């Protein structure tokens, strides 16, 4: 019983140091720079169109050394960090315990479904209710100057603030934020999954772990752990809709080709 | 053959 417990503690410990290892932000980092004590150069704000065209001739002088509407601009540097994101979560799923000895498409099918859900509950880490970290912590930009963009731009990040919001009420720390982005991702009801019993088990296990880790780490909250199921739950409908989106960006939008690796991610997910 | 696939087995 003491080899279990053991265990548990142990594997709760490698998923953080994973995360450690493969993440350029977590939410440390995050709260350091946006404390902001005490790095050097503290993150140009973006709060209008003058400030975004500041940002990008330092940030990302390419997108404009040519060029193309603002709203497309930002929706192309959301792209760039969605792709880089999806190879982060690529190489942390590979170090957990099993992931990799799934079937190829097993493992494709977990990624495809998980990414963007991991990707919106670790977006928490760098929002707070007046804006959000971009640019690798270099940049701040407001919420409210996303609202501003034009139809449908401005529709794309209000829910992910609001859903940033709640989940940040939860004050978890990165010890509690790498074991649920693993039980995201290890998650046997995704849909067209080969062996399905297999991974139920390592779901179990995960949930498991994550489950002891909370009662561990927060012994205030004994609902914590129904309040992250919920979370799941949630971040589930919030990718629904934002790949729903996704497509009418895409199809009304003449200037805003997608990324064909998140075109392949979205392609028949929902 | 899929970009997917090959992010998998990039490493
Ligand atoms: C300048 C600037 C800015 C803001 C961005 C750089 C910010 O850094 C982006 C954060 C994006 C959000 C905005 C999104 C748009 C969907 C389109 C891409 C996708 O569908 O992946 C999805 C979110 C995921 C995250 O990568």
């Amino acid at each position: 019983e003491d080899s279990e417990t053991a265990d548990l503690k142990s594997l709760a410990k490698r998923i953080y140091e994973a995360y450690l290892k493969n993440f350029n932000m977590n939410k440390v980092k995050a709260r350091v720079i946006l404390s902001g004590k005490a790095s050097n150069n503290p993150p140009f704000v973006i709060h209008d169109m003058e400030t975004l065209c500041m940002a990008e001739k330092t940030l990302v002088a390419k997108l404009v050394a040519n060029n193309k509407e603002a709203e497309v601009r930002i929706f192309h540097c959301c792209q760039c960090t969605s792709v880089e994101t999806v190879t982060e979560l690529t190489e942390f799923a590979k170090a957990i315990p099993g992931f990799a000895n799934l079937d190829l498409n097993d493992q494709v099918t977990l990624l495809k479904y998980g990414v963007y859900e991991a990707i919106f509950a670790m977006l928490s880490s760098v929002m707070n209710k007046d804006g959000m970290l971009v640019a690798y912590g270099n940049g701040f930009i407001t919420r409210e100057f996303l609202k501003s963009l034009r139809k449908p731009f401005c529709d794309i990040m209000e829910p992910k603030f609001d859903f940033a919001m709640k989940f940040n009420a939860l004050e978890l720390d990165d010890s509690d934020i790498s074991l649920f982005v693993a039980a995201i991702i290890c998650c046997g009801d995704r849909p067209g999954l080969l062996n399905v019993g297999h991974i139920e088990k390592m779901q179990e296990g995960i949930v498991h772990v994550l489950r002891l880790h909370l009662q561990s780490n927060h012994p205030d909250d004994i609902f914590l752990f129904p309040k992250l199921l919920q979370k799941m739950a949630d971040l589930r409908q919030l990718v629904t809709e934002h790949a729903q989106l996704v497509q009418i960006i895409k199809k009304t939008e003449s200037d805003a080709a997608l990324h064909p690796l998140l075109q392949e991610i979205y392609r028949d997910m929902y | 053959l899929s970009l997917l696939q090959k992010l998998l087995l990039a490493t």
